[PDB]
């Protein structure tokens, strides 16, 4: 492959956060989809996922309990979202499944 | 004094009167549902 | 939360015994919602079924028992109570087999023990035959 | 008798020297013969909400009830409106709406709605004749403040009337003032040998 | 369809416990942490918080709504 231009394409698509790559918010939800899930209803808001994988960063992780109050959206939002990245540990959030390459 | 009824898809009141097909005023569906009563039910809490 | 012992005597075959209190406070509550329903068809003659009001009582202004809880469109309504052979649609079809002669078929409800109605569903098909649906909870 | 703990909702203490057939006399009486005041009749005006209004009736039954029961009477046989003396009336009426600002996102239904949890914060106590100068104010109320009874969405509507009185446990399971009572008898464990090393 | 008041067994009033119980399971808690935060000694009021599911907030979706 041309394993050096690609990169202007690939920069379209994912950016690489903590030393690995992270989907981009446009592939996975365009601004007019439905909730993908069962309970109350919500609408798609792209920023307040981009402000999640902001906060992953510059901080070491999304460590504090109760961020679903200050975004405001449902706990079944972003506790399923988290959960096709991480896995839980006890009261600090999630861990990053792969390790800092 | 007159009928009331409730759309099904919009929950809008309708109140159909004359002999005319069952349809919602403002959107187009076709099924109708009656309002709770005013008449009082009494019920044992057991 | 099941104990496994021989209690009382009546539970030797397969019986088993339950708890009073635990009956009372919500366990083994169960509904069952049946159905009536009620078509009103026009006819290839120019003529149709119909749904006439409740029949007063002029002694008491107060409807008499068998209808007593029909609303002023004939229909029973959402909330109250049927108890046996009362009407819940109160039809009335031609007898065409020259004014046109009307017949009772009145939607009563057979049953043991009383219901609630819960909701009346008012249709129509394409052929203008209107269709009536009731939802009873016990 | 010894009694070693207790606080607000909770007793422990021992008995020495009764046998078990009195005992167990005391332990039943408390489940069974002890009177309370519970709701048995609701009456319902618009009942707009997805519980079902027998449903409904049958949870509210259940609150425990904070009047004192040894100043009612029992309701006679019939008598469906009771008095001052005999019966008491709450009435719990929660409407449902939107709230008027909110968020564009608006995910939360806390954000949403208001009056979408009906909570028993919401029932409202009625006086009848003269229990206005026998109760000072909060001294009739249901107990637990937080209990859910329904949940809403905006149009829906609850509006009914409960008509507490009194009765005993062993009609029927909400008039029983206690969780659970019970015994045990007290352990002595003893060592036939000395038990030394691991 | 929505948390009993009472438990079954005993008569503890359970069905306020619930709203607190998904507060503690959003703090990271696990379940039997967070049974014994509430205070539910006995398994007989455990399993009503333990076992429940809320079907309501899912039926409450196809309420007709204004
Ligand atoms: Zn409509
Ligand atoms: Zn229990």
């Amino acid at each position: 492959i041309d394993s050096v231009a690609v990169l202007r394409g690939i920069q379209k698509v994912a950016m690489l956060v903590q030393g690995n790559w992270v989907v981009k918010s446009d592939i996975l939800y365009p601004k007019d989809s439905s909730s993908p899930h069962s309970g109350v209803p919500a609408e798609v808001l792209c920023r307040g996922r981009d402000f999640v994988m902001w906060k992953f960063t510059q901080s070491r992780w999304v460590v504090r309990k109760e961020v679903a109050t200050v975004t405001k959206l449902c706990a079944e939002d972003v506790k399923d979202f988290l959960e096709h990245m991480a896995v839980v540990r006890i009261n600090k959030g999630w861990e990053f499944i792969l390790p800092y390459d | 004094q007159p009928m009331i009824y409730i759309c099904g898809e919009c929950h809008t009141e309708n109140e159909i009167k004359s002999r005319d097909p069952i349809r919602c005023r403002e959107c187009g569906y076709r099924i109708m549902y009656k309002k709770r009563t005013k008449r009082l039910v009494v019920f044992d809490a057991r | 939360t099941v104990a496994v012992m021989s209690y009382s005597g009546y539970d030797i075959e397969d019986a088993l015994v339950l708890n009073k209190a635990s009956l009372d406070r919500g366990f083994g509550r169960c509904l069952v919602y049946k159905n009536a329903k009620c078509t009103l068809k026009r006819y290839t003659n120019q003529t149709f079924d119909k749904v006439m009001g409740p029949m007063l009582d002029a002694a008491t202004r107060k409807p008499i028992w068998r209808h007593e809880i029909l609303d002023a469109d004939g229909i029973c309504s959402p909330g109250e109570k049927v108890e046996n052979k009362q009407v819940l649609v109160n039809k009335s079809m031609p007898t065409v087999t020259q004014q046109p002669q009307y017949k009772d078929v009145p939607i009563t409800y057979k049953g043991a023990t009383d219901s609630y109605i819960e909701k009346v569903m008012i249709s129509s098909n394409a052929e203008d035959a209107f269709l009536i649906k009731m939802l009873l909870r016990q | 008798v010894d009694v070693v703990h207790m606080d607000e909702n909770s007793l422990e203490f021992d008995m020495v020297g009764i046998d078990a057939a009195i005992a167990n006399a005391f332990r039943r009486i408390l489940l069974a013969e002890v009177p309370t005041m519970a709701v048995e009749k609701v009456l319902v005006y618009n009942n707009t909400s997805i519980v079902q209004d027998e449903i409904l009736a049958h949870r509210l039954g259940l609150i425990p009830i904070h009047a004192d029961p040894r100043l009612f009477e029992y309701r006679n046989q019939g008598d469906e409106e009771g008095t001052e003396i005999d019966t008491l009336q709450f009435r719990l009426q929660v409407r449902c709406t939107r709230n008027p600002h909110a968020a564009k996102d608006s995910s939360d239904p806390n954000e949403l709605y208001v009056n979408h949890k009906v909570y028993t914060r919401h029932m409202t106590w009625i006086p009848l004749g003269n229990q206005a100068d026998l109760f000072p104010e909060g001294t009739i109320r249901p107990v637990h403040d937080d209990i859910l009874i329904a949940q809403l969405r905006p149009g829906q509507e609850i509006d009914l009337l409960m008509h507490c009185v009194k009765g005993i446990g062993k009609d029927h399971a909400k008039f029983s003032p206690v969780a659970t009572a019970s015994y045990r008898l007290l352990p002595d464990i003893t060592l036939l040998e000395p038990v030394e090393g691991e | 369809m929505i948390i009993p008041v009472r438990c079954f067994t005993c008569g503890k009033i359970v069905g306020n416990k619930w709203e607190a119980y998904l507060g503690l399971l959003q703090a990271e808690y696990t379940e039997g942490d967070a049974l014994d935060a509430l205070g539910l000694k006995r398994y007989c009021c455990r399993r009503m918080l333990l076992a429940h599911v809320d079907l309501i907030e899912k039926l409450l979706n196809y309420a007709p709504l204004e």
